[PDB]
């Protein structure tokens, strides 16, 4: 009942599993990791915090510090 | 022209808002006629033509009023 | 379907056409009728129809709620 | 598969005529709560006559 | 890349046609006065 | 339609369990009774328990107190 | 034991509670919290009752619904202004 | 009467899909058509009772 | 009169009795384990019926003194929130015993002993009101799940999965423990009711809340540490893979709903935007990552991460809609993920592939499993009428009461969730068959076709009528959201 | 039916061509009758007695 499991598949499966051996901090990929690791979280954080600030501005209540 | 039979008599029939124009008085017998029949396009004709007469006369009144106002507006575009 | 005759195929195989399907069809109609009777009973039990009909409709033969919601102040 | 074709043929030859008066009859009582027609954006009466 | 310009160009035709409608000024050439209704244009009805 | 047809029995076996010989039971599985009785008890206790339990909650209490208070 | 009925609760606000120092008295905290939540739910159900009333209005109202139910609309909206735990408008009870 | 219109197709499909072996390749089709046809008949009844 | 203590003791009795008998009589071991699990399940259902949903105070409390001063003690007790978790964890265990029923002769009595110990320990976690001892039982699940993963796991990488799982729950756990000790020394007791009614320093709540979140951001798959779940979940047995995504992922959220939201209300407000950003980026990143996966297990392990992250958006949006939808989606996920992982387990136990490309066009061969898989991946879509929709839409509604940006990204999460869910469905059950490596294979037998029936009925019962579940919790949720909010 | 030099077609059924011809005739009659009655109405030749 077990599948034949032809040889030309497990190699690619392990390459997808063992991709951790291919990483050398290339500059283009360094920028790619940096932007999606920091900038997008920062951009969205500004988005939510300013959404709260604008919501509170209309009601007239003072803005929370939001540390 | 003006109103003759409006307000509570108009309110009794479920007259569509916007369909309550100046000569909407005869629309109420018309709408009982539509409910009386099974909404036949050809059975009831005499009562529909008077309402189209209402609307048609209103439409000429509006177009002639605007043609008049355009007539004075034509004098406005005169730079000596 | 050489192998497809071995699967159960809950809704029917490739081309089933059982030996006696007409009797199954008839019992299916009977079951549908029997199961939709309580649906009809429930539907006739709960139906407001706030406005009275202009002409006698095939309703109010099993529905008793007619003009029961023109009292829109004692509403929970 | 010919009877439904016949029914749709007999439909799309008289349904429009039998429904023109009874859905849009320049003030018909067919949309008491189904539709809300704004008095301002109500170009039905003036359309048929001023066009 | 060639197919991309058609989407911009095709939409450019519509906004260009949309610009033409702006330049035509259909709004101010009505042959009719604004509608008048009894009871203060149905103020109690609104 | 008019013809009766063929395929005396529907193809395949339910649950892939081969039918036993005539005159013998299905030889119920060793967990079959302990789990079927569990299902039966759960169904009945939910049917008669969730309905015979009093309808005490904060929605109905608030409903009664809103009806009694809105009149003043 | 059970009262086999509606869960009667004390309408009276609990005593010994001070807004300036709520945390001073812990034994009185929980019943004040329960009373506040119960009153909020009373307001919620009042809003729901008004919503049901306008629900049954709109069917009977017909085309000219504005004319004879406008008074109830304001009553329903003012209830929705101080609703429970909702939008930025937090009521001050 | 009015609850029926929406549940006849659902019930007919449910039985014709759970027990499609019993009704075969033609019984299921004819019974689904029957159920939807009576659904349309009650739809016409509702149209008369509501529209006119 | 059935109390809370008997429910806890039933798995203990089942485990102690099971050790007395030898291993030769394997049928007795499996029978007694299943019987104990089922009677525990029935007891849990009985506890549901006699649950007062009107009052806000806790239900049955059993106090067993721990320190000589009665300073801290086992304070058991359920409420609207903890009851359904107890029911779910009592319901999942018999399923766990039943899935590996065929291989019981290969596993042995250690397998059922471990699972019943897990049931006991997991029940003790949810229904207790002592903050410190809840921490003790909170990571007490390390040992039994470590045994379950390691002894019966992958081929040779089972060692690494155990180490990553055990390592991620050490630094954050003890960094939480430090806050536990500061709370104990500051106030004096760890009783939950006492700790709720305490004035914490404004600057102090930030540190304590951060310490709590650090140990809950590992159980809940947050952005920094969530890579353990895919690898340690593929390298796990099928019955160990159905509680790992069924209960353990609830500890972080339940811990947030118990010892984080009430005790630190203004700290929760001050840290609200940060959690929103983390959850939104987690949803988006996991959604984009899961659509290029070939592992048969991670494909839904990432779906579990996405659902758990979406839970926190409305869990931290203080609102009756948000929290109620949070627990409803939590139960819905506890059912649907369990069902999906059981489907993956039955697929793997026949063919033994752990890939996605091997399977294809098997609808003509296993129609029953095809329908069941379609219904489960259909519930994962969050259709109205299914379990996930009511809870998840309630979360969206509650968050949109507070904020208008982040939960729009949460809703954008499902614009791709449904897409890749149906795409994943169409990898396997659609297309022409490939009988080059699929020579012989069967459909579900009587056991695993009946095992899904509780899942089906619970799913539809969630979908069409969730009022009974919302009925028992609206008091507890409303009390939770209004705590420390005098005005 | 019959073949020309290698292609043969079944004769169209009597119950199909007859209904097709008759139904086309009746819809043509309906169109022409509608033209006779309200033709001037939609072409502005005469208004439906409303002015
Ligand atoms: C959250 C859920 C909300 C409710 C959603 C219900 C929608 C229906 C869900 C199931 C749809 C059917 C999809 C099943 C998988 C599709 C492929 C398949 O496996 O079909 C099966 C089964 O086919 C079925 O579809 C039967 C399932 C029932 C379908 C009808 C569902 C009716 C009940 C649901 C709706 C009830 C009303 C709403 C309830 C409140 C076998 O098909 P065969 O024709 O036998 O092909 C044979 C295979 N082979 C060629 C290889 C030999
Ligand atoms: C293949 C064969 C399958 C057979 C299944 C039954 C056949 C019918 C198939 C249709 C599917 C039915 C699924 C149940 C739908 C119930 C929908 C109505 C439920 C409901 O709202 O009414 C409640 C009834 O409770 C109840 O009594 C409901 C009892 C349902 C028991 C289901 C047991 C599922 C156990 C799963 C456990 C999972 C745990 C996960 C946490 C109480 O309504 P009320 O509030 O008004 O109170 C009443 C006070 N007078």
């Amino acid at each position: 009942m077990e599948t034949n499991k032809n040889k030309f598949i497990e190699d690619w499966g392990s390459a997808r599993e063992n991709l951790e051996h291919n990483f050398r901090w290339t500059r283009r990929n360094f920028a790619l990791i940096g932007i999606f690791g920091i900038a997008l979280p920062i951009i969205v954080y500004k988005g939510i915090v300013k959404d709260f600030h604008m919501q509170d501005e209309d009601a007239g209540r003072p803005h929370r510090k939001f540390l | 022209k003006k109103m003759i039979a409006t307000q509570e008599e108009m309110s009794a029939a479920k007259i569509a808002l916007g369909s309550r124009d100046m000569c909407a008085h005869l629309l109420i017998p018309l709408n009982k006629c539509r409910q009386a029949e099974f909404y036949l396009p050809w059975k009831c004709e005499d009562e529909r033509h008077v309402y189209e007469k209402c609307e048609y006369e209103l439409v000429m009144e509006r177009m002639l009023a605007m043609k008049k106002i355009r007539e004075e507006e034509a004098l406005a575009k005169q730079n000596k | 379907g050489d192998f497809r005759a071995k699967v159960w195929s809950m809704t029917g195989g490739p081309n089933c056409r059982p030996k006696h399907w007409r009797r199954n069809t008839a019992i299916a109609m009977f079951g549908v009728f029997l199961v939709c009777i309580p649906i009809a009973k429930l539907s006739a039990k709960l139906e407001q129809r706030p406005h009275m009909p202009v002409r006698p409709i095939p309703s109010q033969i099993w529905c008793k709620n007619f003009g029961t919601k023109d009292d829109y102040e004692k509403e929970h | 598969m010919a009877i439904p074709l016949i029914l749709l043929a007999l439909g799309s030859l008289f349904v429009g005529y039998l429904a023109k008066d009874m859905m849009i009859g320049l003030g018909t009582n067919f949309w008491a709560n189904s539709l809300l027609v704004l008095p301002k954006n109500e170009i039905l009466a003036e359309s048929e006559f001023a066009a | 890349y060639e197919a991309l310009a058609w989407l911009s160009g095709g939409l450019g035709f519509f906004v260009g046609l949309g610009l033409l409608a702006v330049l035509n000024d259909k709004a101010s050439k009505v042959p009719f006065t604004p509608r008048v209704y009894p009871y203060d244009n149905l103020r109690v009805e609104l | 339609w008019a013809t009766p047809g063929h395929e005396e029995r529907p193809k395949g076996y339910f649950m892939n369990r081969t039918p036993p010989a005539p005159g013998q039971s299905r030889k119920w599985e060793d967990w079959e009774l302990p789990c079927y009785i569990t299902s039966f008890l759960t169904i009945v206790i939910l049917g008669v328990g969730l309905n015979a339990k009093p309808d005490l909650s904060i929605e109905t209490w608030a409903h009664q107190k809103a009806l009694e208070r809105l009149e003043m | 034991g059970r009262k086999k009925g509606l869960p009667e609760f004390e309408e009276s606000a609990p005593d010994g509670f001070d807004p300036e120092n709520p945390y001073k008295d812990p034994v009185a905290m929980v019943e004040m919290r329960e009373h506040i939540v119960r009153e909020k739910w009373i307001q919620i159900e009042k809003a729901k009752i008004l919503r049901e009333k306008v629900k049954w209005c709109y069917r009977v109202e017909g085309v000219n619904h504005y004319q004879k139910c406008r008074h109830l609309v304001q009553q329903y909206l003012d209830s929705t202004r101080g609703v429970g735990w909702g939008k930025d408008h937090r009521p001050i009870s | 009467m009015y609850l029926l219109i929406v549940f006849l197709p659902l019930l007919g499909s449910s039985v014709a899909g759970f027990f499609g072996r019993f009704l075969g390749s033609e019984g299921s089709a004819i019974m689904t058509t029957t159920c939807v046809s009576f659904s349309s008949i009650l739809s016409l009844i509702a149209f008369y009772e509501v529209a006119l | 009169y059935f109390n809370l203590s008997g429910l806890i003791l039933c798995p203990v009795l089942g485990s102690i009795i099971l050790l007395f008998i030898p291993n030769s009589r394997i049928r007795l071991i499996r029978l007694i384990g299943l019987c104990a699990s089922l009677i525990t399940f029935l007891y849990s259902l009985v506890l549901w019926i006699q649950f007062d949903s009107s009052t806000a105070k806790f239900q049955f409390v059993e106090s067993l003194r721990w320190l000589p001063y009665e300073n801290i003690n086992f304070y058991l007790g359920i409420d609207g929130i903890s009851l359904f978790f107890v029911i779910l964890t009592t319901f999942l265990i018999p399923i766990c015993i039943l899935v590996g029923w065929s291989g019981m002769r290969s596993y042995g009595k250690e397998y059922i002993i471990a699972f019943l110990i897990c049931e006991f320990l997991m029940i003790a976690v949810f229904c207790m009101l002592d903050l410190l001892l809840f921490y003790v039982f909170f990571e007490s699940v390390l040992i039994p799940m470590f045994i379950i993963i390691g002894v019966w796991g992958s081929r040779q990488r089972k060692i690494k999965a155990a180490y990553q799982f055990f390592l991620y729950t050490l630094l954050g756990s003890l960094f939480m423990l430090l806050a536990i000790l500061l709370i104990l020394f500051q106030t004096g007791t760890t009783d939950l009711q006492i700790l709720l009614t305490t004035e914490f320093s404004e600057r102090r709540q930030i540190f304590l809340w951060i310490a709590f979140f650090a140990s809950f951001a590992v159980k809940v798959p947050m952005v920094p540490v969530h890579i353990w779940l895919p690898e340690a979940h593929v390298e796990a047995p099928t019955a160990g893979s159905v509680i790992l995504a069924g209960i353990l992922l609830k500890f972080g959220t339940y811990g947030f709903l118990r010892f984080s939201i009430p005790m630190f209300p203004e700290a929760t407000l001050c840290f609200t935007p940060f959690i929103y950003t983390l959850s939104a980026i987690a949803i988006i990143y996991t959604s984009l990552t899961t659509l290029r996966q070939i592992d048969l297990k991670k494909i839904i392990a990432y779906s579990s991460v996405a659902h758990m992250n979406l839970v926190t958006i409305g869990m931290f949006s203080l609102n009756i809609q948000g929290i109620g939808g949070s627990i409803l989606l939590m139960l819905s996920h506890g059912l649907v993920s369990s069902a999906l992982f059981l489907c993956v387990g039955v697929l793997y136990d026949r063919h033994k592939t752990r890939l996605v490309r091997y399977y294809g066009g098997l609808v003509s061969t296993m129609p029953n499993f095809s329908t069941i898989f379609f219904f489960f991946t259909l519930a994962n879509m969050s259709l109205p009428g299914t379990s996930s929709f009511i809870g998840e839409f309630l979360i969206l509604v509650g968050a949109f009461q507070r904020n208008s940006l982040v939960a729009t990204l949460a809703a954008l999460g499902m614009i791709l969730g449904a897409a890749y869910s149906l795409w994943l469905y169409n990898r396997v059950v659609s297309g022409n068959l490939k009988p080059d490596f699929l020579h012989k294979f069967s459909d579900l037998n009587g056991r695993e076709v009946f095992i899904f029936i509780p899942f089906l009925v619970g799913l539809v019962w969630m979908g069409v009528y969730p009022k009974v579940f919302l009925d028992c919790m609206h008091t507890s949720v409303s009390n939770l959201v209004q705590h420390g909010k005098f005005h | 039916g019959i073949t020309y030099k290698g292609v043969t077609v079944h004769t169209p059924k009597t119950w199909h061509t007859v209904t097709g011809k008759g139904l086309c005739a009746v819809m043509w009659f309906w169109i022409l009758y509608r033209a006779k009655q309200d033709g001037p109405v939609v072409m502005g030749w005469r208004h439906p007695w409303d002015g």
